[PDB]
């Protein structure tokens, strides 16, 4: 009310409006869904379009050969903070041969977007991030929110109407963590989680994006006619 | 740009079946002066890596810091610290690279030689060198200083090729490091009786060995030696 | 007063066949009188069917390929997975040697692949940047011995068919990949009698349509 | 006052939504993509009989292979030209070839939120850009000041927006030939316009493989236009 | 932030106005009135000293009069420490073209620059403008006498004869009507005079409440002479008018 | 640094600093551009509201920014000072760069451009200055007239004018001037000019200046009675 | 660049310059003309180390040039020295030096008098009859000594400057391939074509 | 190098050698000393190869974008001032490039020489490198500006072939270029080895040399 004018102003209540206010714009945006298990970690994401002469709006993007994420709200924020996420990999594969933890990438983003958030003149990021990736500890699945808490989870869901794939992953907890040594099988698992999020609007060939990574497994988005396959 | 002052000599090691093994004298030279003589030149990080280094000891004594910070600053929010991402002697050894090249193009090098010796996760032995220019290479033997000229050959003997490395057990290897050892100290004008010795072993682990001397020497044969050539009393 | 340059020595050589490349370096590393390695690899993958040599000083070459393999990483970032042609490649490293102007990479950079038609390529550098598309080049220590040889029996100079005398040049046939690997081996067996720092083992990096194949041979060990 | 950079309680940045009402308030202009080619084409809307009309440039080169149309405050797109054409020649510069029409509109759209209290607010001005190359053929996008750019088959942007995209939802098909895209552009230009649509208030310009980025002659458009006239006739 | 107290010093009003220029030049209304005057054979600068006291010390005191180098000189009418920030940048400025060019500062350049400086108070920087009007008073061998008048806008123009501060409405007119252009330095003394003598807030205008001073060619041959008048200089003349 | 946002969006899409900036224009005398067939013409007002000036050394409405090309404007005169400044040094800057004198459209799109910056630069606020800017290009005998904005938007005009009271001027030359055949000579396309003015001007006595620029350089100001001349022809012809 | 000589005669200065520019050991150019116009009555001709001559008459000629559209109005030819000479002597302490050696020649319309400058790189200036920069004047001052006349004639002084290149061409070692003549006075700057 | 350039009636002839060095030994036979900025642009190399390259890439880059801001082709003096001014920044730093940038535009033919110091020139002739001496001996004995299109050729031809001979650090072959107002046209690679052998039967030539 008076107390969100800007970022560097708690309310009366211990609230920041500015932070709440991004939070918004990740409700607004488009449903993505996020799960893994011990051997694999998979994205999927409900790309949108302007109008039927506009092309679908990219949702995922790539880190490292090893890690990448899946946005929702603002694009060119995530543009940012993933651009970040590519250097940050790339310092640590250069000055110490090592592939970037991805629960060390999850604190970066964290401390990255909290500065923004104490700060006067800036602002919060207006993005949600689902990271996944493979390393020395296995397969991993985090979520990124621009107040600058970052959890890691076994699955979730971000965007509109996100709550119906949520509560589909929270039932299967225990039949998709135990899908090891088959991708399909796993993508299957998320296209149906994020199937729970739909309404009028339907899976088509140009609307569906999805990506993996996994033991022996690059992180690969899929597209197009490579993605009719789990329709 | 400097100039080296209080200096550390060769640092020697070589690759075993199951490990590596490295060693280095515990001498602080000043110029011709035998000035220092308790300094240890092997410092261990955690229990897969040991680092030797050679040349200018006060840059050594940085570069011990940055290791020993380095070991902090990766147990930071990293609850596999201890396991799965502990650090590994490639990470360290790039690092230090990363340093020693970036210091050469900014014409202020850490004037040192350094040999970093350890025992990857999956088993596999790591033997690499990096020096003040930031050169880097790798070799089933590895040596500094007078050690490149003088120890190698000998330790050459024993492992030539990659083959030879199965063949060879810690035993032998020890053998030939402590032989080696002994003949840097006939023939090296800043070197030292006593030493250090470190095993890294994919089984056993870090074995380090301090206060180490260098016996079984030949002196006897001097009493006959007369003269530099007429002279017979 | 420190040096910041030093010399470790080596040979490489590139050589372009009809719809192939080769890309080949010994695998001795030295300083002075003494050897460092008998196997450090100085020829690399450095993705999209390209391969890279710097050959001269180590610690400059590791460094300028390290940036090259970065500078493809972000190309595929930046441009939607393209794939950067050979062209594309050499233009890009020119840029990356003319940086260090006034401090250079001490190092002979060589290059080899595919072009956009599919033929064979090669790419030479100088040390700060100057760089053009050739059929065959030696770099390194022992690159005035070999370059000679490839003038003669790769373009066929100064080779004039019998019984014309003079009149009628060798014809400039094309050469196939076991052809030109014999013409490495030997190129490479002759520079290690002649040249103290060449010897130890031979890397050959083969590039055709299918991919990146590598050869490994022996050479003299003194 | 409050923030340049604040955030509305529904999540959008105010001076975003608020220069996205300054382009609404633009000349038209309008987009179409074929795999013949990509048409470009404005309302120019003199404001004055005197002001020399062919001194209004709405549509712009970037490179021999990018084309570029702008609707809003078109003061505000001569500092996004210049970063497009010289993104453009310095990529050919460092890799010797033509730049992705893609990179390029993902280079001019960086400057976007480059705003805060950098410029001191947001562009006031949308931008067709249209242009072709090796990987994904002919190719249309849709900058804005947001930072966001969706490729099209079709596109409006301008005062008549939404009434030309209704036009352009119902023409449009993927066998469109360059000769029927350009009486099409010409059509809903026409459709849209306050004065009468003619050589001299309306331009077209196109973008094929062959030929690169053209703007066309008045008197290759009016040529157009009274082809269009008796083809509407006929019927 | 800091935002929530910035007065922003440096915009436009719905009309087109720049606020703080324009209540600058209110501030500058309620001061001293200054007069210029302009003759075929030199000029003249006459100034009013606000309410003074009896135990002012006169004689060493300036308020109104500067002098900026041999040949031009300013009447200042405003907020006196703000005229002398820009004084002695104008001071500076002259000297600069003096080493540059080994010849003295041609009068317009000077008021162009320190106009210019003015200026860009109103454009850029957030702070306030200087609330000072200077008449200029200068000589060069280009276009000989001049006068000239710059305000906290950075707007400056040429003049015959001219005033600054209060009562400048009236004072303009009755310049308007006795000056002429053939006009002698003895006449303007006396028109600057009787000009400040009708349009003074104060009861009589006496010599302690006055500056004056006159830039001639009445010198020995072909030069320009200053003349700060002193306060018995500025008494006799005052007998010499008939006003006192 | 003073960073403060000035030049900013409202809820209706205006950017309300610029616009304001362009009433400062509409307080501005009046300022009209013709071009003829062999020359263009600069007309300006002068208010008589400031008798007692010394018309030798007040600063001129028209200001040359090189030998071939000059500028008047209309609005705030201490910002514009700053644009021909600017224009000026750009000038030298082409001529010593590229060899070349700039084209009267380049100068044009320079000036536009940082009229243009302001508007969307931090701690400052745009110019309450529309320019005219008028030439011929080197070696080339077509004229040239532009205009330009605080917007910093600029276009080529075949005659236009800015200022208080230009609505009425431009309705004038809307009606009087015939693109098929304009002022052939300087004679006509001055007394279009001044006639274009004495429908707003008042008085035609001091209150008009003329300026002429015709090709390769040669660029002269019309005096007073050359001026009165004009103005007397006008008024007795008008009577009938 | 090697050879410029420069003379005041009664109503004009004359200022002579060589045509030679070499690059290693051959002459790339024998018609190069050192000299640039600074305003309409005033002529500043250069020599000195290889680009920077040019580079810093140009500087000087869009700096003055610049001062002349700002004031409607021509500097005098003593104003435009002395802000040369500000220029090199500001120039001699910098990182590096422009090494520049420049002879100004103007006629002054106020006072109705020619005046020639000689202004040395580390900005040592001097008013002069007659002027030269680096070995120049060792050949030709005793001929100058000798028959300069402040009241000569622009042809007379033409007359003189052949004497002094003959002798140039007599006595140096370097072929300087001729000089080109330039004029000036009241009416403005002009070219010696034949010389 | 050896490298020369000049104007005639017909437009401008650009002549080139081929050889590169990094001592005596000989590093490359065959490298390209001309760079095709636009078609009617063009610019010799001469010095340090990797200064060539960059540099006149860079005016190429810089010449493009004036043709899209100004929507005409920039001229010949223009061009040259761009390049001269880069040298001028970089003023004292050690690079070494000498070039000829000959083109054509509304002034008609245009040749300007460039150095490393900042240096340049116009004129109707010019040769750069190690070997120039050689090449303008020839060029001064037969230079007219009536030369045919064929004549010419054939004189910048001989004129690097002059140098070829006698110049050590100049040869392996010659690249020609003429520039007319439809743009440059390039007239081939000739080989040294060969082209001398066919000089000196059909011209009477190179006498004291045995063959
Ligand atoms: C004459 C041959 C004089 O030597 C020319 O001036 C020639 C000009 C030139 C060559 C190639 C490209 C453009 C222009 N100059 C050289 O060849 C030059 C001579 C030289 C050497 C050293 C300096 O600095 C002290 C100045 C001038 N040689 C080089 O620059 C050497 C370093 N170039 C190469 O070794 C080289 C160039 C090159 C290009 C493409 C592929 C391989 C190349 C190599 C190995
Ligand atoms: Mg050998």
């Amino acid at each position: 009310n008076n107390y969100d004018g800007d970022t560097v102003t708690f309310s009366p209540t211990g609230r920041l409006f500015q932070v709440e206010y991004a939070l918004e714009a990740i409700k607004q945006g488009s449903v993505t869904v996020g799960l893994r298990s011990n051997t694999h970690a998979v994205l999927v994401a409900l790309k949108r379009n302007a109008d039927e002469l506009s092309s679908y709006q990219k949702k995922i993007i790539k880190c490292d050969e090893h890690m990448g994420l899946s946005l929702a709200g603002l694009a060119p924020d995530a543009r940012v903070l993933s651009n970040y996420l590519r250097q940050q990999c790339n310092y640590s594969s250069l000055v110490f041969n090592r592939k970037l933890a991805v629960e060390r990438a999850g604190h970066l983003l964290c401390d990255k977007a909290q500065k923004n958030t104490q700060s006067y003149g800036g602002r919060p990021y207006g993005v949600g991030l689902l990271i996944i990736g493979y390393d020395k500890s296995g397969a991993h699945l985090l979520e990124f929110q621009p107040s600058g808490n970052v959890t890691e989870l076994y699955g979730t869901a971000i965007g509109a109407r996100s709550q119906g794939a949520k509560t589909y992953l929270e039932r299967t907890l225990d039949t998709f963590i135990k899908i090891d040594g088959n991708p399909d099988e796993l993508i299957k698992a998320g296209v149906e989680a994020i199937s729970q999020s739909l309404r009028d609007e339907s899976l088509t060939v140009d609307n569906l994006s999805i990506a993996i990574v996994g033991k022996d497994t690059p992180f690969t988005i899929y597209d197009g006619e490579a993605v009719a396959k789990y329709i | 740009t400097q100039q080296p002052i209080v200096t550390g000599t060769s640092v020697i090691s070589m690759k075993y079946d199951n490990g590596v093994i490295i060693a280095a004298d515990n001498l602080g030279s000043y110029g011709s002066l035998l000035r220092f003589n308790g300094v240890e030149r092997l410092i261990p990080v955690g229990d897969n890596t040991v680092v030797g280094i050679s040349g200018d000891i006060s840059d050594m004594q940085h570069i011990e810091r940055l290791l020993k910070d380095l070991v902090t600053e990766n147990a930071y929010d990293n609850p596999l610290a201890d396991a799965e991402e502990a650090l590994e002697p490639s990470y360290i050894f790039e690092y230090l690279a990363t340093v020693m090249y970036q210091r050469r193009s900014k014409m202020n090098p850490l004037w040192n030689a350094i040999i970093v010796a350890g025992v990857q996760s999956n088993g596999d032995q790591f033997l690499r060198y990096v020096n003040l220019l930031g050169v880097t290479y790798s070799s089933p033997t590895l040596a500094t200083g007078f050690g490149a000229h003088m120890a190698n050959p000998l330790l050459r003997k024993v492992v030539d090729r990659e083959s030879d490395i199965p063949k060879t057990t810690v035993q032998v290897a020890e053998e030939a490091i402590v032989n080696a050892m002994r003949v840097l100290y006939y023939r090296d004008a800043r070197s030292s009786r006593n030493f250090s010795l470190a095993i890294i072993d994919k089984n056993t682990g870090l074995t380090f060995k301090k206060n180490l001397q260098v016996e079984n020497m030949k002196w006897d044969f001097a009493k006959d030696i007369k003269g530099y050539g007429t002279q017979k009393i | 007063q420190f040096n910041p340059y030093g010399d470790n020595g080596g040979t490489i050589l590139g050589i372009a066949g009809e719809d192939f490349a080769v890309l080949a370096g010994d695998t001795r590393n030295i300083t002075d009188y003494s050897i460092n390695s008998r196997y450090e690899p100085k020829v690399f993958d450095c993705g999209d069917n390209i391969v890279m040599s710097a050959n001269g000083f180590a610690a400059d070459g590791d460094a300028l390929v390290k940036r090259f393999k970065n500078s493809v990483k972000w190309y595929h970032f930046d441009h939607n997975d393209k794939k950067l042609s050979i062209n594309s490649a050499a233009r890009n490293i020119q840029h990356l040697l003319y940086s260090r102007r006034f401090f250079p990479y001490y190092v002979y950079n060589i290059i080899a692949g595919l072009d956009e038609d599919g033929k064979g390529a090669v790419y030479s550098f100088d040390p700060v940047g100057s760089y053009q598309r050739e059929q065959c080049r030696a770099g390194g220590a022992a690159a005035s011995l070999i370059m000679p040889f490839l003038d003669n029996q790769v373009n066929f100079k100064n080779q004039y068919e019998p019984g014309t005398n003079g009149k009628v040049k060798k014809p400039l046939k094309y050469l196939s990949v076991e052809e030109v690997i014999k013409l490495v081996r030997d190129s490479f067996t002759s520079a290690t009698e002649r040249h103290i720092q060449v010897g130890d083992g031979l890397e050959i990096l083969i590039v055709t349509k299918d991919g990146v194949r590598k050869e490994f041979y022996e050479l003299k060990r003194d | 006052d409050r923030g340049v950079s604040t955030f509305s309680p529904e999540g959008r940045l105010f001076q975003v939504e608020y220069s996205l009402e300054a382009i609404k308030l633009g000349s038209t202009a309008i987009g179409i993509a074929t795999k013949e080619g990509v048409v470009l084409g404005v309302e120019k809307r003199a404001t004055s009989p005197l002001l020399e009309s062919d001194s209004i440039e709405k549509i712009v080169e970037i490179d021999r292979h990018i084309g570029c149309a702008m609707s809003g405050l078109t003061a505000d797109a001569r500092s996004m030209i210049e970063h497009a054409r010289t993104a453009a020649v310095t990529h050919n510069l460092y890799y010797d070839e033509d730049i992705n029409v893609e990179s390029l509109t993902q280079s001019v759209c960086d400057l976007a939120l480059r705003f805060g209290e950098l410029m001191s607010r947001p562009f006031g001005v949308a931008l067709l850009i249209a242009g072709h190359d090796a990987d994904d053929g002919y190719q249309l996008f849709h900058a804005e000041p947001s930072g966001t750019f969706y490729r099209y088959n079709a596109k409006a942007i301008g005062s008549g927006s939404e009434g030309a995209q209704a036009e352009l939802l119902n023409e449009w098909h993927s066998s469109l030939t360059l000769k029927e895209a350009e009486l099409l552009v010409l059509k809903i230009l026409k459709q849209v316009m306050e004065e009468k649509l003619d050589e001299n208030n309306a331009q077209l310009s196109c973008i094929t493989k062959q030929d690169g980025f053209k703007i066309y002659d008045n008197e290759k458009t009016a040529e157009l236009i009274k082809e269009l006239k008796e083809k509407e006739a006929a019927e | 932030g800091s935002r929530r107290y910035d007065s922003r010093t440096t915009i436009f009003s719905p009309e087109g106005r720049l606020y703080q220029v324009e209540y600058a030049l209110e501030s500058i209304s309620h001061a001293g009135t200054a007069i210029g005057i302009m003759a075929s054979d030199g000029i003249v600068l006459a100034a009013e000293r606000k309410v003074t006291s009896t135990l002012l010390e006169q004689d060493t005191s300036t308020e109104k009069l500067y002098k900026l180098n041999d040949k031009i000189a300013v009447a200042v009418a405003g907020l006196t420490a703000d005229a002398e920030i820009l004084i002695n940048t104008a001071r500076i400025h002259a000297q600069n073209y003096l080493k540059t060019y080994n010849e003295d500062i041609p009068v317009e350049i000077l008021v162009r620059r320190l106009s210019d400086i003015k200026q860009g108070y109103t454009q850029h920087g957030g702070l306030r403008p200087f609330g000072v009007s200077f008449i200029y008073a200068g000589y060069d061998d280009r276009y000989g006498y001049q006068l000239y008048t710059s305000n906290p806008s950075g707007n400056y123009t040429g003049w015959k004869a001219i005033s600054v501060g209060a009562n400048t409405s009236a004072a303009q007119t009755l310049l308007q009507m006795d000056y002429k252009d053939d006009m002698k330095v003895d006449d303007a003394i006396e028109l600057a005079l009787k000009t400040l003598s009708k349009t003074t807030d104060s009861s009589a205008l006496t010599y302690d409440r006055l500056e004056f001073a006159t830039i001639r060619k009445g010198a020995n041959d072909g030069e320009v002479y200053q003349k700060i008048f002193k306060p018995q200089e500025i008494k006799d003349i005052l007998v010499k008018t008939g006003i006192t | 640094g003073y960073d403060r946002a000035l030049s900013i969006f409202s809820p209706d899409g205006h950017i309300f600093q610029v616009e304001y900036a362009l009433e400062a224009v509409k307080r501005g005398t009046c300022a009209v551009g013709v071009k003829g067939k062999n020359c263009v013409v600069l007309g300006c007002e002068r208010r008589s509201t400031l008798k007692l000036q010394d018309t030798r050394i007040t600063p001129s409405k028209v200001s040359k920014i090189d030998s071939h090309v000059v500028l008047s404007f209309s609005g705030l005169n201490a910002d514009s000072r700053i644009l021909i400044e600017k224009a000026r040094v750009e000038a030298q800057s082409h001529r010593l760069t590229l060899e070349d004198p700039v084209t009267v459209e380049y100068l044009t799109r320079y000036v536009a451009g940082v009229q243009q910056r302001y508007t969307q630069s931090g701690g400052v606020r745009p110019f309450g200055v529309s320019t005219l800017i008028a030439g011929f290009d080197p070696r080339d005998d077509e004229p040239k007239l532009y205009q330009t904005e605080p917007s910093g938007i600029y276009s080529s005009w075949s005659a236009q004018t800015i200022g208080r009271n230009s609505k009425t001027v431009r309705e004038f030359l809307e009606k009087n001037y015939d693109r098929k055949e304009p002022p052939a000579t300087v004679e006509e396309c001055v007394k279009l000019t001044v006639r274009s003015l004495l429908e707003v001007v008042q008085t035609g006595a001091k209150n008009i200046e003329i300026t002429v620029v015709k090709p390769d350089s040669d660029i002269v100001a019309l005096s007073s009675e050359e001026i009165n001349q004009y103005v007397t022809q006008i008024e007795q012809e008008k009577q009938e | 660049m090697d050879i410029i000589l420069g003379i005041r005669v009664q109503d004009s200065v004359i200022l002579a310059s060589s045509k030679a520019v070499t690059r290693g050991i051959s002459v790339l150019k024998d018609s190069d003309d050192k000299t640039r116009q600074l305003s309409p009555h005033t002529l500043m001709s250069f020599a000195g180390e290889a680009g920077d001559t040019v580079q810093f008459a140009e500087y000087i000629q869009a700096n003055i040039q610049l001062y002349s559209i700002r004031e409607d109005y021509e500097l005098s030819p003593q104003a435009v020295s002395s802000f040369v000479r500000q220029e090199l002597a500001k120039s001699i302490r910098s990182r590096r030096p422009y090494q520049v050696n420049v002879l100004i020649g103007g006629y002054d319309k106020k006072k109705n008098k020619p005046e020639l400058y000689q202004i040395d790189y580390l900005g040592t200036k001097v008013e002069l009859p007659y002027g030269a920069h680096g070995y120049s004047g060792f050949y030709t001052f005793s001929l100058l000594d000798h028959h300069y006349r402040p009241d000569m004639t622009t042809e007379e002084g033409l007359d003189l400057l052949k004497l002094c290149v003959q002798e140039l061409e007599k006595r140096m070692p370097m072929d300087f391939k001729g000089v080109i003549v330039k004029i000036v006075d009241k009416d403005g700057i002009r070219q010696v074509d034949d010389f | 190098t050896t490298t020369l350039a000049f104007k005639f009636q017909h437009g401008v002839i650009a002549a080139v050698d081929s050889r590169a060095s990094a001592g005596s030994y000989i590093s490359a036979l065959r490298v390209n000393k001309v760079i095709e900025i636009n078609p009617y642009l063009l610019g010799t190399m001469s010095g340090c190869a990797a200064d060539c390259q960059y540099w006149e890439r860079l005016l190429a880059k810089e010449c493009r974008l004036y043709y899209l801001r100004n929507g005409e082709r920039i001229s010949v003096s223009a061009a040259s001032k761009l390049l001269s001014n880069m040298m001028c920044q970089y003023r004292g730093m050690g690079l070494s490039m000498g070039s000829m940038i000959c083109g054509w535009d509304k002034k008609g033919p245009g040749l300007y020489y460039v150095d490393e110091h900042g240096t340049r020139l116009s004129g109707n002739m010019f040769s750069t490198g190690s070997g120039n001496t050689y090449a303008y001996g020839v060029l001064d004995s037969n230079y007219k500006w009536d030369l045919s299109v064929e004549d010419a050729l054939y004189l910048g031809k001989r004129s690097i072939l002059a140098a070829a001979h006698r110049d050590a650090y100049s040869g392996g072959s010659v690249n020609l270029y003429h520039v007319t107002e439809d743009g440059w046209i390039y007239h081939g690679n000739h080989d040294v080895g060969e082209l001398f052998w066919k000089v000196k039967e059909e011209e009477g030539s190179f006498n004291n040399v045995i063959g």
